[PDB]
């Protein structure tokens, strides 16, 4: 898919709630001293967009994949798709903002995983989680993709259940 | 509190350069980084230089409060009374400064963990001590360390 | 240009005889806006801002601030040229028909050019006058044999995506029943955070008679009124009938920041630079217009039909 | 330009059809000043 | 200044472009007095006068006279500081995003600094009008995730000390009930000698809708306005309808001398000198406003709750 | 000192500042003097 996604015949019709929309700014609280990275992407394997990538040196160049919790480089928050290019905030950074997940139904406050697909999951799985990430909104649907609010910050030392 | 404001009828005489700076008003840390990421949150209790938790419920934005271990997510260097809120450097961010101590058996070489109430004890690892814990007032005790993480 | 050209030198001395269309009165000044197009396509982005988070206290040092976003959409518009030719008298032979008081031949209804350009000209302005109320282009009362438009030109009542509501055969003269329908309509309306605006109705003729009916010493009129006032801020509500439509209803905001007409600025009509000549007394000319520029949002027009059978 | 200016003299029919564009905005702009309700 | 500081020369040229917040609407020109504090509580000092006693008559010799006193009372109230960040294209590089009839990245949603400082300050405008309207500060349709704000910092909705009424989820559709509570609260509003003065009710759109249905040729608008007048000496009666509100009708007078707004000089949204730069054509620039200043006497506005569960 | 005036020329940010709260000022005034309730 993509993030832009059109001519319409007709406009889409308060302040509240404007911000669920697929292509909105996915840091909630920027601020400068951010580290941000570029790196390539595969432009037919997977779509990086706001998913968990990680590093995958190839035989031409470093490129993006998305990946899991435990070989996690960081979260890609935005896509150049003229040139297939990943904007990336290393793990080393914390984050606060939207992230794609695959569950419609989670809660605020619960503890969340990033599975193989880069994709935010309640922690309850069974995979051991290593990052610290929390749900700060209930997860939405945009249609169709679901969305929600988390704060990722750093490591977990010890890995949970 | 960070800064006890009481009026005096005498000046207090403050010529010396030297054990002027181990204070509980002395916020911030010792050496500071342009580019070190502070965060504003609203706060309960009082969680001035300990380790601050995250915590998430009329609903209200989550708030931080004194806390540690597994839940903790940063450390409390400033705090603004008026506007009932705490500058906060995360866990991702390596800080150096004074800390409350749980007690004064934290000396030089100790390897030291946020307990429950966000102080620094002997032993996942979370800061080295740099100095030895000296009681400012009471039993407050302030230990400088370098905080690297968690483990 | 005028020394050389008699037939603009005329166009230039009648334009001011022709009636100003009467579509003017269905929109607010604000909501017109005329663009630089004859056939073609054209593109409208409409840029608006969020919130990302709640707003960030500066207190002592803080790096971590909220954050604004944007967004975009686009609009693709249609605009058609429609031509139409009309014959007349040539500017040499008019002395020869001069009569008492009267130029032209009676038996041949043949007219002078400028004569002859003002009556098509209203002509193709009440054409473009049911274009703009209907969305669709017909000379016959029964509405058929319609001429086949492009995409993305619509007019008032054949809007999409807006409210459409029906009212059924056997309550066709059931005026409780009409007012139902025209209240669920304005319940399914959504304006935003533009809703303090005056609102517009089309009717029909025998759309106005049920409602200057009384209402079952109140009129329809006056409880559709205020039931209008009730949603649209206590603004003005204006009523106007039209021949044009049949059996329909039509309610919608006069705000240019929901519906919006943004026409070509050679609509109106314009004669052709081409004349046909020939070695007789009967010359041709020829007149274009512009067709489509209706733009709207989703949700904000109410259309109701009745239904005869 | 407009065709309401008695001064106008246009040139070409490419300022002629101009003039008229604008006429019609300007004759829009006075009904809507004179229209009442 | 405007030399070297092109986002304050954009600032200044495009400033007039953002509309006037519509809070102004719900109160007279004599109700607001700026004030001179960014962040920080400020005391206002109000002074009144009594009779100790009845009027000494002045005959004859006499040395023992009534006399007059004084009294004081202080009111605290608290001013808060917000920030908001967005992000913008280069002056330098807008020249290579200047395409046609239209400026900026659609792909990436980046626009010229001027058109996003306008979208952020109309975003901040809604903020702070709703945040005088209701009280509570929340992004969110719900109204959850709110800001928590300091003390004595209230809005119309949320002032203590006033007339509180509740109407059962039981009677939420009975108009009467509705009506029987607010006239209960009227009764229970004081306003001494400054009675004589207009009067303004704002409702949410379902009372809007409900107030327009018949009394049970009378409407319950009119029986509410007569009844308003009844008790403000027959002054104006201003009735609003605003979106931010939910089953909540307000009443409340427009005397300076009862309610008035002590905003801050520097409220509305204010550009802020620190821009982000770097290597890149995207910057980033920074929102200030200021929330806080609203004060009313004890026991002069009516706020009526229409429970729905 | 506003926005409105052309003779207007801004020293510095302050100035700025003070320029656009009065421009605001400016605008409620005319506002409420425009308001026809």
């Amino acid at each position: 898919y993509s993030k832009s996604m059109i001519e319409n015949k007709v406009f889409s019709s308060c302040f509240k709630s404007k911000n669920e929309r697929v292509d909105a700014y996915s840091f909630a609280c920027s601020s400068y001293t951010d580290k941000i990275e570029e790196y390539l992407y595969d432009p037919a394997n997977s779509f990086p967009y706001k998913r968990g990538v990680k590093l995958v040196p190839k035989e031409n160049s470093i490129y993006v994949e998305v990946g899991a919790d435990t070989d996690m480089y960081g979260i890609c928050v935005d896509v150049c798709e003229f040139s297939c290019t990943a904007y990336v905030l290393p793990i080393t950074n914390n984050f606060e903002g939207y992230l794609v997940t695959r569950n419609p139904s989670i809660k605020i406050g619960e503890i969340l995983d990033i599975n193989n697909n880069g994709v935010i999951i309640k922690a309850g799985g069974g995979p051991p989680t290593a990052i610290n990430i929390y749900a700060l909104s209930d997860s939405f649907t945009i249609n169709s993709i679901n969305l929600i609010k988390v704060a990722i910050f750093g490591n977990r030392g010890l890995e949970k259940t | 509190m960070k800064n006890p404001q009481h009026d005096a009828s005498l000046l207090s005489n403050s010529n010396e350069f030297r054990d002027k700076n181990v204070e509980f008003f002395a916020s911030g840390g010792t050496r500071t980084s342009k580019f070190d990421k502070l965060e504003n949150h609203p706060f309960l209790g009082y969680p001035y230089k300990r380790g601050v938790k995250r915590v998430i419920q009329s609903h209200y934005e989550p708030h931080v409060e004194a806390g540690g271990g597994e839940d903790l997510y940063g450390i409390c260097i400033d705090i603004d009374e008026f506007s009932k809120t705490a500058t906060i450097v995360p866990i991702t961010n390596n800080f150096e400064g004074y800390l409350v101590a749980k007690d004064s058996t934290v000396k030089v070489k100790d390897k030291l963990i946020f307990n429950k109430d966000g102080a620094l004890e002997k032993v996942t690892i979370n800061a080295t001590a740099l100095t030895d814990a000296k009681q400012i007032s009471n039993e407050v005790y302030l230990v400088k360390v370098a905080v690297f993480g968690n483990k | 240009l005028f020394d050389e050209n008699y037939y603009a030198k005329a166009v230039a001395n009648i334009i001011g005889e022709v009636k100003d269309p009467i579509m003017y009165k269905w929109f607010s000044p604000d909501q017109i806006e005329d663009v630089d197009l004859q056939m073609g396509y054209q593109k409208t982005v409409k840029w608006d801002a969020f919130l990302n988070a709640n707003p960030t206290t500066i207190a002592n040092e803080v790096n971590t601030i909220s954050t604004i976003g944007f967004s975009s959409e686009v609009v693709r518009l249609n605009y058609l040229k429609l031509q139409y030719k009309f014959r007349h008298l040539k500017q040499t032979s008019e002395k020869f028909y001069t009569s008492d008081s009267y130029i032209g031949d009676i038996n041949n209804n043949l007219l002078p050019f400028a004569q002859a350009y003002k009556l098509a000209s209203s002509e193709i302005i009440k054409l473009i006058n049911h274009f703009v109320l209907t969305g669709t282009v017909s000379i016959q009362k029964d509405g058929k044999n319609q001429k086949r438009l492009l995409p993305n030109m619509y007019g008032l009542l054949n809007m999409p995506e807006q409210i459409k509501e029906e009212v059924a055969s056997g309550d066709k003269d059931k005026m409780d029943k009409i007012f139902e329908k025209i209240e669920a309509g304005l319940s399914k309306l959504e304006l935003g955070d533009e809703f303090s605006t005056p609102m517009m109705v089309i009717v029909d003729p025998a759309t106005s008679l049920k409602l200057v009916k009384p209402y079952a010493c109140e009129k329809w009129e006056d409880v559709l009124i205020q039931t209008i006032k009730a949603i649209n801020n206590r603004e003005d509500v204006y009523i106007e009938t039209s021949n044009l439509l049949k059996h329909k209803i039509l309610i919608y905001p006069l705000n240019s920041e929901l519906i919006k007409f943004k026409p070509s600025k050679y609509m109106l009509p314009t004669p052709n630079e081409q004349v046909d000549k020939d070695s007789t007394d009967v010359a041709h000319s020829y007149i274009d217009f512009v067709l489509g520029g209706l733009l709207a949002t989703r949700k904000t027009i109410l259309q109701v039909n009745i239904k005869q059978s | 330009a407009s065709l309401l200016d008695s001064n106008f003299v246009p040139i070409n029919f490419t300022e002629f059809v101009q003039a008229i564009s604008n006429t019609y905005k300007q004759r829009r702009i006075q009904f809507y000043e004179n229209l009442k309700r």
